[PDB]
């Protein structure tokens, strides 16, 4: 109930050589829409991604000291962080507010940084983290999102249909969720580039 | 030099800083305090030092009350501390009690802090040397008009007339020679006007010195320019 | 409930806020100012709890002000929003939080003006307008209808009108007159209050 | 230089301009200031420690003039130099076994042990408030695996397993006669480790000792709880020595 | 206790503080550091003295540490109160980011640091930071800067300036030889290249770092052998022409 | 030298020089003398005046109905321990409903000023004490001493001269006992007056005196409250 | 008591902090230990001579493991050197804590260096006496570095500590080669510590320890048995 | 932590440090403040002038608030201490009080750090002594000074620093009635004072003005030129009169 006072959706997907991240724009409190362009996928790397969903405070907290740690870690090691790492930080952060928990479900998707292999994965509130093969979904419409990525979700898609494969699962599922919506952006993360699109999406 | 701690002893029995900050008192410049049963009169050589400062701003006496008011002579900067604690003295006994706190338990709640001073076993706050200032507390309570001296020995006793500062041995002979208990509040102001201007290097005005009286009618009163002129012409 | 509104514009920024104090059925207080002056260029309006409101924004303006003169040069509206923020989420799970709902109004000389929304547990929100208190129920839909992106500052005093209109016609609370000003770049400046007899 | 000297550096646990802590070789002669002396020898399956017993002066209740301490029922130590300093160790050295058994729910090991007592003691070499403790300490235990352990930790923080090893006045001499008798061989039974152990202490102090002269600690792999002889067995140990 | 005090923080008969003095004639032996300030960027340029054969190379660089996204700084003096320092600095800038959500202003990171050393100097009673620092950086309120601390807490802005072994030298070169507002980068480094050789060269011996803006984002890049080479050969043929034509 | 400055050095004799240094800082004081018979116990007090102008600065100081005491050394040291002994016989009174014994009161000084002759940066108590107090064994004269040890004496004298009064006292004990109020004040005075110069004489402004009994609670007898005792006393040798 | 609170490494006149200066004038006089970076891994080798046949050599160990890829090794006073190597263990482990990734070997060289520089500028303690060797493999990679008295950290292809580490430099310098293997590079180690050697050098004299891919081990006395016989 | 006594008394009764501390202060580049009827000014002798230096960030003069500032002479680096504590005290009593602080009350809370200082354990004095000027908010203008000893005092016009002495002596025989009649005339009158010990010209030479109702306003090097050459305009005039 705390996690749907603002709203929010973000899903994370697994493509052959390639990573899609995705998040509803709504900012709202309880019923009333207060923007439509809220950030809640916020680059940690040049090919690494987080996304945050729940209250929109703590989304803006957590995304701040997670890039505070960040940025310290990549100075004094002088390499960027691999997504594993970045998700043992992200699980670090969240562990220690382990009884005044932060109230945000962080999803993870990048390539690595020396490989570029594909990585997504994700948390919950207080840290414990978990690694899929295929796709990830956090926010008030995690079932909506399941249903329609358990049902869509193909091994080894190439950007394009991870791309129409992502876009369709969250479009149709924050359809059907009344707190979550009023547009979609997406991120598909490749070795050479980075993608970014908004999607053509119902503003009810 | 550092050879030995703030609380050593030397062999007369004496605190050594104690006795430094006494021997920092004898260059303060004069304060010479009179109790009369009229009520008790202050009086301090301001010693400007050049004529581009402000004469004003130098402030030997201070009101710790509308009943109480305090001469300072020596490291001045160092008096601010025990000044500000006997206003928060006063005025806590006023909250707590209703009432005005006496001359003697002012003087003796500032006394309580001259050797409260250490490096060992003391928490951020401690004094780490003892208050190089000597006062003179003058006020008037139920029991009358009442004269104090306190040095940085934290030793404080009640004066028919006090001389503090350099030149306090001049004073107090002179002071010893001319005081007697009958004496009216008027005379002991041109008395030790008098002293002053003896003692003094500068020629005594009204604006290179400083003149406050505690009555039992009037609260605590620093004389004005005016009223200084007329004191300083009969002298 | 007291009433905040901004409208942002290509050149300015635009605010208002109603003048009542109440304590409970009563009035006590006409004109009232809820507009903390930040700095030359930036405003924060601020309602909510009695205490909270005057603690947490004054608390603000001299942290700001502070930073002018250590620095010799002003924090940005954008800087100056997020310092609002951080010191207002840090302050939620705390002993003491501080029941403030806020907009931060300002003008960049390189970035334009800035309308920023925070709600009480400080949340960040850049807006081309927002409103706060129970009447941006009755007025935010007002804003969607007429707002465009380059409303000139004599058409946006005209839709503020309508807004507090609408206010005057629907809402139930009495709020007699509003106080408005305008941030650009020649700074902040005090338009006649909007007053309804 | 050779033994030079700047600032404090005798005074106090700063390096001398060798790269010296005088104040940790002091301490080390203060183990002497006792007078005695102990050694200790390492069986096949047992270990001994023996050490010389004073009371000079018979109002003395003998019973409680002892160098030798229980640490825990399985690890026995002896101590020379400084009483004090060395009463102080054995009371750590027994809380750090009772902690240790309370956290891991095992015995420590004698090694284990050791290295505690001697990073308490490093700890006194580096910082310049307190002293170094003018005392040294060998342990002795059975450990299931290694077998018969004898440890030695001193006022510097290093410490040391040994085969044999000494503490106190004649260390230098009872550490040559032990060396002699490992390189003869090392593969000693009980009453073997014992004589060795007897005959070290009586030759670097030439006495022929009397029962109440000496004192010895044993563990056995056959009985690892640490034990005191009595002096009728020393007697018996004393007696079967000067018979051969 | 009293005895063996050293009474680091405290003032001397001539209204001097020892400690201070002594760790800047530390410094004063130190690597040379030089800073120099063009209108399309900042360079700085040390000296490496860990020129040992068996040395391994697997840091960015030896004197030269990144602050921020904006910001860099060269350390002459201690080489772990450096480290100390800089960890403090990174962790100061990051601190800003976090409350404004902008990057520290680098006069700000400077002063922030520099209250620290100030502070080691006034009480507390430890021997102050043996270290002078050089920052280049940019920011959006003065452009390209160049900055100067030592250890004792003082700072200033420069449009040239050296620390460490032969700093007077240099610095002397520099007042000669810099031209205020009419520096590039390219001159910049030519001068910087001059500089180090009067005050001393070859590739392997100095390390050489420039701050630029492109596309309004900071680029801080240590330049490879290949053009500090290419630099120092340059200079040694302006330097034979100018040798011949006299 | 290098053992005299600090309480925490032993000097080779096994001497503390700090402490001996605070005895000389009580023996500087002004002469008081305690005494008691077997039902009242005196404090007689010289009091001294830095200036003729000034007040003669009070020697005796109330610490409980049953307690007074007498100071002897640094002024601001002695009102440190009077406030501590006030603190305690309130203490005892809130928990006990009960007068601290003297005795007590006497061992709880003795431990506050022994921890500070034992750490590196403190100094000792440079004050000497005289404890006059009645309780259910009696009158009690008690000494206490910078050295922290404190004495359960007949009489007593500290401060400068005061070897003059023991003297007197150590002739005179054998009265002191079957003494009535009055006679055991003139003992007192006059073992006071032995420590005084030919020139100085006792009046009722250099004496002060405090008495205490079984149905007497600590009174202190200034100025002319004094006369009564006075009046009394022959003139000395 | 309580630690004193002023510093007893302080600057000279001449601007050199002294103490560091005489602890490393304790590590010149420690016994001599090596470092080899080879192609494939990194071998530490020290003299381990013992006073007398009495001592249990194989009780208190010179090469200790820090992690699985991380060991070290140390020149100076020893139990300095054990509580740096448990400060290095929990601060490894500290790490692997928060990333779930075994430390880098650079960033345990910083931090433990961290420590070292710690105790030059801190209240009433002197600085530690030894200087360490530390060797990692991490990111195929093999590291050696070198962490001084004063919190000073250098990375080195091959390097000597202790007593004669000028000639065992000189030697290094003579001998070393990038190209070559970690089994030549063994050879090169236990070389190095033979010019300084007095007496003859046995498994037992000696102690060796290895990183590589599957991580850092000390050697057995069999093993380094096998390696001198292959040296004679 | 570290809690030496540092400063102690001395047989004589003085305290070495605080005096110490005054040579400190001695060692400084010389300040002027001039106490005018509108207008306040201070100035401070750039010495050294470093042509690759940015003078921007070594200025000796600063801002406390709106209505006060501040000239400083000693060390740098405690005076950017003093200044930062005596701007967030500014802050606060505008926080507090509702209204901007009096030059004399922020002058009063500068000497009380200065003076605490001086009598805290495991601390040395300041070094530097200070120079505050302002307008109180009824208008008139205020020239204070302060040193490390804690203690301070209101003046008409005062020097600071290396040759200060010189400088007082010079504003004694030339502070009037007259020399203050106008703004121009207190500048010059600063400038004068410290072209009686510069090294040489206003090239060495940072003036800052406040007038009344007006921000801190730093003058420029072309101002200070021009003031320089009506000095000297003037001293060749009086001088030829003279002759």
């Amino acid at each position: 109930s705390i996690m749907s006072y603002n709203g929010g959706a973000v899903m994370a997907m697994k493509g052959k050589n390639c990573v899609a991240i995705a998040a509803d724009r709504r900012f709202g409190i309880q019923a009333q829409m207060v923007t439509t362009d809220f950030q809640k996928i916020f680059p940690m790397g040049d090919r690494l991604y987080i996304g945050l969903a729940g209250l929109a405070t703590d989304v803006q907290t957590v995304a701040q000291r997670l890039k505070f740690r960040l940025n310290l870690y990549e100075l004094k090691e002088g390499r960027q962080i691999k997504p594993y790492t970045l998700m043992s930080m992200v699980a670090n952060l969240l562990y220690e507010k382990r009884f005044g928990p932060y109230y945000t479900e962080p999803v993870i998707a990048g390539l690595d940084p020396k490989t570029f292999k594909p990585f997504i994965c994700s948390l919950d509130l207080i840290g414990c983290p978990m690694v899929t093969d295929d796709f990830v979904v956090s926010g008030t419409c995690a079932e909506q999102m399941y249903g329609m990525c358990e049902s869509l979700w193909e091994p080894n898609m190439d950007p394009d249909h991870l791309f129409e494969t992502i876009s369709q699962a969250m479009l149709n599922a924050v359809d059907r969720d009344a707190v979550s919506g009023m547009g979609v952006i997406v991120h598909i993360i490749e070795k050479d580039k980075i993608t970014t699109r908004t999607l053509k999406a119902r503003m009810d | 030099e550092y050879d030995r701690g703030v609380n050593t002893f030397s062999p007369e029995g004496r605190l050594f800083q104690v006795e430094y900050a006494i021997e920092a008192i004898k260059l303060g410049s004069t304060a010479i305090g009179i109790q009369t049963s009229e009520g008790v009169c202050l009086a301090v050589e301001k010693r400007i030092t050049s004529p581009l400062m402000e004469p004003s701003s130098i402030e030997k006496i201070v009101e710790i009350d509308a009943h109480i008011g305090c001469a300072m002579s020596g490291l001045i900067a160092d008096a601010k501390t025990l000044i500000d604690k006997a206003r928060v003295e006063t005025q806590n006994h006023w909250f707590t009690y209703n009432e005005t706190m006496t001359v003697e338990s002012v003087t003796q709640a500032v006394s309580n802090l001259a050797l409260q001073f250490g490096e060992e076993d003391a928490d951020p706050g401690a004094m780490s040397r003892p208050f190089g200032v000597a006062l003179l507390f003058g006020g008037v309570d139920e029991k009358g008009p009442q004269l104090f001296h306190m040095d940085p020995s934290g030793t404080f006793v009640q004066c028919d007339a006090r001389a503090i500062g350099s030149a306090s041995e001049g004073a107090q002979s002179s002071l010893q020679e001319v005081y007697h208990k009958s004496m009216t509040l008027k005379e002991a102001i041109k008395s030790s006007l008098i002293i002053l201007k003896q003692v003094m290097e500068e020629k005594l005005n009204a604006t290179n010195i400083e003149l406050a009286t505690v009555q039992p009618g009037q609260n605590f009163h620093m004389f004005t320019k005016e009223e200084l002129e007329e004191v300083i012409k009969d002298i | 409930m007291e009433y905040l509104i901004g409208i942002q514009g290509p050149d300015y920024v635009l605010v208002a806020s109603d003048r009542v104090a109440a304590s409970n059925i009563v009035q006590m207080k006409d004109d009232h100012d809820k507009m903390f002056k930040m700095s030359e260029k930036i405003l924060l309006l601020c309602v909510g709890e009695a205490g909270d409101t005057v603690q947490f924004a004054e608390y603000i303006q001299k942290n700001v002000q502070l930073y002018k003169m250590r620095n010799g040069y002003e924090l940005s509206p954008t800087a100056a929003a997020n310092f609002t923020r951080r010191n207002l989420a840090d302050c939620l799970r705390s002993r003491t939080p501080y029941h403030v709902n806020l907009l931060l109004a300002g003008y960049d000389e390189h970035e334009g003006p800035a309308l920023y929304y925070m709600d009480y547990l400080a949340a960040l929100a850049k807006a081309p307008f927002a409103a706060h208190g129970y009447g941006a129920f009755l007025t935010l839909s007002i804003l969607d209808r007429y707002y465009t992106p380059t409303i000139s500052r004599e058409r946006a005093v005209e839709l503020l009108r309508k807004c507090l209109e609408e206010l005057q016609k629907r809402f139930i609370l009495n709020l007699p007159t509003f106080s408005v000003r305008i941030i650009d770049k020649n700074g902040i400046h005090d338009l006649d209050n909007i007053s309804f007899p | 230089s050779r033994g030079s000297s700047a600032g404090f550096d005798r005074h106090i646990t700063i390096f001398s301009p060798e790269g010296r802590l005088y104040q940790v070789e002091y301490a080390f002669k203060a183990i002497n200031q006792g007078g005695l002396t102990s050694v200790a020898v390492r069986g096949k399956d047992c270990a001994v420690i023996v050490t010389q017993k004073k009371v000079p002066d018979k109002l003395l209740d003998s019973s409680t003039v002892t160098h030798l301490f229980k640490i825990t029922e399985n690890i026995g130590c002896v101590m020379t130099g400084m009483t004090a300093d060395s009463r102080s160790q054995v009371q750590r050295a027994r809380y750090e076994a009772a902690n240790w058994k309370y956290k891991y729910g095992y015995e420590i090991p004698v090694d284990m042990l050791c290295k505690r007592i001697a990073d308490i003691s490093q700890v006194y070499t580096q910082n310049a408030e307190m002293r170094p403790l003018g005392c040294c300490m060998i342990l002795i235990g059975i450990d299931e695996e290694q077998g018969p352990q004898v440890y030695k930790c001193d006022p510097a923080g290093y410490y040391c397993g040994f085969k044999a090893t000494a503490a106190g006045v004649k260390q230098t001499e009872s550490t040559s006669f032990l060396e002699k008798k490992v390189k003869k061989k090392f593969d000693w039974t009980f009453e073997q480790t014992v004589e060795t152990a007897i005959t070290c202490l009586s030759t670097v102090l030439s006495i022929d000792f009397k029962p109440s002269e000496i004192e010895v600690g044993v563990v056995t792999v056959e009985n690892p709880k640490f034990r005191i002889l009595t002096e009728a067995e020393i007697d018996a140990h004393l007696v079967a020595l000067a018979e051969r | 206790s009293r005895r063996y005090d050293s009474r680091t923080t405290i003032f001397s008969p001539e209204g001097r503080l020892y400690q201070v003095e002594y760790a800047m004639e530390a410094i004063g032996h130190a690597g040379t550091c030089l800073g120099i300030l063009a209108n399309d960027g900042v360079l700085l340029a040390a000296e490496r003295r860990n020129i040992h054969k068996l040395l391994d190379e697997v840091f960015f660089s030896e004197k030269i540490y990144k602050l921020n996204e904006d910001m860099a700084c060269s350390v002459a003096g201690i080489t772990s109160d450096a480290n100390v320092l800089t960890n403090e600095l990174r962790l100061i800038a990051q601190r800003y980011l976090l409350q404004y959500q902008e990057p520290i202003p680098c006069e700000q990171l400077v002063t922030a640091l520099c209250d620290i050393k100030q502070a080691y100097t006034q009480f507390g009673g430890k021997r102050p930071f043996g270290v002078s620092l050089l920052y280049i950086g940019w920011d959006k309120h003065y452009g390209f800067q160049l900055y100067q601390s030592d250890p004792s807490g003082n700072y200033g802005g420069w449009k040239a300036t050296c620390i460490g072994n032969n700093s007077a030298a240099a610095v002397s070169m520099l007042k000669q030889d810099y031209k205020e507002g009419e520096m590039t980068l390219k001159s910049a480094l030519a001068l910087a290249i001059k500089v180090l050789n009067k005050t001393m060269l070859s590739a392997e011996k100095v390390e050489i770092a420039t701050l630029t803006r492109e596309n309004g984002k900071t680029v801080i890049r240590v330049l490879k052998q290949k053009e500090v080479e290419q630099l120092i050969k340059k200079h040694e043929e302006e330097e034979a022409k100018a040798e011949r034509e006299k | 030298n290098q053992y005299d400055n600090d309480v925490t050095v032993w000097s080779p004799q096994g001497r503390i020089h700090q402490i001996e240094y605070a005895m000389e800082a009580v023996k500087q004081g002004s002469a008081t003398v305690g005494l008691k018979s077997k039902t009242h116990a005196v404090l007689v007090a010289l009091k001294r005046a830095q200036s003729e102008l000034a007040a003669h600065q009070k020697k005796i100081l109330h610490v409980d109905n049953h307690i007074g005491i007498s100071i002897a050394g640094l002024t601001a040291d002695a009102r440190l321990l009077c406030n501590f002994m006030r603190q305690e016989c309130l203490d005892s009174r809130f928990v006990f409903d009960r007068p601290l014994p003297v005795s007590r009161l006497v061992s709880l000084i003795g431990s506050k000023t022994q921890i500070p002759t034992q750490r590196y940066g403190r100094r000792p108590y440079g004050v000497g004490l005289l404890i006059a107090g009645y309780d259910d064994m009696g009158p009690h004269i008690f000494q206490t001493c910078p050295s922290a040890n404190y004495f359960d004496c007949r009489a007593m004298s500290i401060g400068a001269r005061s070897q003059s009064a023991r003297t007197y006292l150590e002739r005179h004990m054998s009265e002191f006992m079957e003494c009535n109020l009055n006679e055991l004040v003139k003992h007192g005075l006059r073992a006071l007056r032995e420590t005084l110069p030919a020139e100085q004489d006792l009046t009722t402004k250099n004496v002060s005196i405090g008495i205490v009994g079984k149905d007497l609670e600590f009174t202190i007898y200034d100025d002319d409250d004094v006369s009564p005792f006075l009046e009394g006393l022959e003139e000395r040798p | 008591e309580r630690g004193y609170s002023f510093s007893l490494t302080t600057f000279s006149p001449s601007g050199k902090l002294v103490q560091i200066e005489y602890a490393l004038a304790a590590v010149a006089g420690g016994a001599p230990s090596v470092g080899i970076k080879a192609a494939n891994g990194v071998v530490l080798a020290t003299e381990k001579k013992q006073k007398s046949i009495l001592y249990d050599e194989r009780s208190v160990h010179k090469v200790e493991p820090i992690t699985k890829h991380i060991g070290l090794v140390y020149s100076g006073m020893g139990p300095d050197y054990r509580v740096l190597v448990h400060r290095a263990r929990k601060l490894a482990q500290q790490y692997y804590l928060v990333y779930q990734e075994p430390i880098p070997t650079a960033q345990l060289v910083q931090r433990v260096a961290s420590v070292m520089q710690e105790y030059t500028q801190s209240g009433g303690v002197r600085p530690f006496g030894v200087s360490l060797l530390i060797c990692g493999w991490n990111e195929g990679r093999p590291y050696l570095f070198q962490s001084d008295p004063s919190g000073a950290y250098f990375a080195w292809k091959a390097t000597a500590m202790g007593k004669n580490y000028v000639n065992g430099k000189t030697f290094l310098e003579k001998r070393y080669n990038e190209d070559l293997e970690l089994e030549d590079a063994i050879h090169t180690a236990i070389l190095t510590l033979k010019e300084s050697f007095e007496g003859q050098m046995t498994e037992d004299n000696i102690e060796v320890g290895i990183c590589n891919e599957a991580g850092f081990r000390r050697l057995t006395p069999t093993e380094v048995k096998d390696y001198l016989a292959a040296i004679a | 932590s570290y809690d030496r006594a540092i400063t102690v008394f001395s047989p004589d009764g003085h305290l070495f440090q605080v005096e110490y501390a005054q040579e400190a202060v001695k060692k400084g580049s010389t300040a002027v403040g001039v106490r005018g009827r509108d207008i306040v000014v201070l100035g401070v002798e750039k010495k050294s002038v470093a042509k690759l230096q940015d003078e921007r960030t070594v200025r000796k003069i600063c801002a406390l608030d709106d209505n006060v500032c501040m000239a400083f002479a000693g060390l740098t680096a405690d005076a950017r201490i003093v200044i930062n504590r005596a701007r967030v005290e500014c802050q606060s009593h505008r926080l507090t009080v509702e209204d901007p602080v009096t030059v004399e009350y922020i002058t009063r809370y500068i000497a009380s750090l200065k003076q605490r200082y001086t009598q805290s354990n495991g601390r040395r004095p300041f070094g530097i002594s200070a120079l505050i000027v302002g307008f109180d908010f009824d208008g008139t203008p205020r020239l204070y000074q302060t040193d490390p000893s804690g203690t301070y005092h209101a003046w008409k016009a005062n020097a600071i620093g290396r040759g200060a002495k010189s400088v007082r002596e010079f504003l004694e025989k030339n502070y009037t009635d007259e020399a203050i009649e106008t703004d121009d005339l207190t500048i010059k009158l600063v400038i004068k004072a410290l072209l009686e010990v510069v090294q040489s010209g206003g090239k060495n030479i940072e003036l800052a003005v406040m007038r009344r109702d007006q921000s801190l306003k730093i003058l420029n090097p072309e101002e200070i030129e021009k003031y320089v050459a009506e000095i000297e305009k003037e001293k060749e005039e009086n001088e030829k009169k003279k002759q």
